[PDB]
């Protein structure tokens, strides 16, 4: 997250790390995602792609740094990975950019309930927020495009929906955005998410609830001007989220 | 307790 400020997850119960395992000792990080139900875990298909070997992923929930224990945090295995059939990459968007992730802790449970692990709620189908609304995206990703480290501590920032006319525009992304998507950025492009930030949640508040939004997805540069963040349109995948979970 | 979607 360029800009923004460090939180911790209590902030963000919900939050999700994905990290991959190396045959060599060392675990990294992949993307962010967040909690649906006890065992369902959404984020984007792109943070998959290359490797789709579910047995190389953790999943640890309750974590408020990247490399270093939380207490409270639980890791889990990803028992099925189910990406989006139907997921495009172009020169910019993904499209349908959404997976699914059902964890197993080592006992053969889900998610359990704490001050630090809570499920985000979905929209009904094709609602959400007004283009203005204030949305906070949350992440372990770069705090500089240049960066080539991840920050340690857990960091949040908030950002405005824009509406697709405006991101649109072809000083903006043209109609590499579509009704799946929208884009969200910050009124003097000083705050946004950026590489390491996908598959984590843009939550708003909707009809008095907290609500997954969207999915950071991609972005042309990192709070670059008339660059806003696009994310995957949740409001639109419920279907396809139904049949699964 | 129990999950309630959306609360912290
Ligand atoms: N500007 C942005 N919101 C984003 C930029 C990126 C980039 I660069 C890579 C992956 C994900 C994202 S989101």
């Amino acid at each position: 997250i360029i800009g923004g400020e460090f939180t911790t997850i209590e902030n963000q119960p919900w939050f999700a790390a994905i990290y991959r395992r190396h045959r060599g000792g060392s675990v990294t990080y992949v993307c962010g995602g967040s909690l649906m139900s006890p065992c369902w875990v959404i984020s984007a298909t792109h943070c998959f792609i290359d490797y789709p070997k579910k047995e190389d992923y953790i999943v640890y929930l309750g974590r408020s740094r990247l490399n270093s224990n939380t207490q409270g945090e639980m890791k889990f295995e990803v028992e099925n990975l189910i990406l989006h059939k139907d997921y495009s990459a172009d020169t910019l968007a993904h499209h349908n950019d959404i997976a699914l992730l059902k964890i197993r802790s080592k006992e053969g449970r889900c998610a359990q309930p704490s001050r630090t692990i809570q499920t985000i709620c979905l929209p009904s189908m094709y609602n959400d927020p007004q283009f203005g609304t204030s949305c906070e995206i949350t992440g372990f990703g770069k705090e500089a495009s240049t960066d080539y480290l991840y920050p340690e501590q857990l960091k949040m920032t908030v950002v405005k929906l824009i509406s697709h006319r405006e991101c649109q525009q072809p000083h903006y992304y043209g109609s590499e955005v579509t009704t799946k998507m929208l884009c969200a950025a910050d009124p003097q492009w000083k705050t946004d998410a950026c590489q390491g930030d996908s598959g984590g949640p843009l939550v708003c508040s909707l009809q008095g609830r907290m609500t997954l939004t969207g999915i950071v997805s991609w972005g042309r540069g990192c709070a670059l001007k008339d660059k806003p963040g696009v994310y995957t349109r949740v409001s639109h995948f419920l279907p396809w989220i139904r049949s699964h979970t | 307790l129990k999950f309630q979607c959306g609360q912290k």
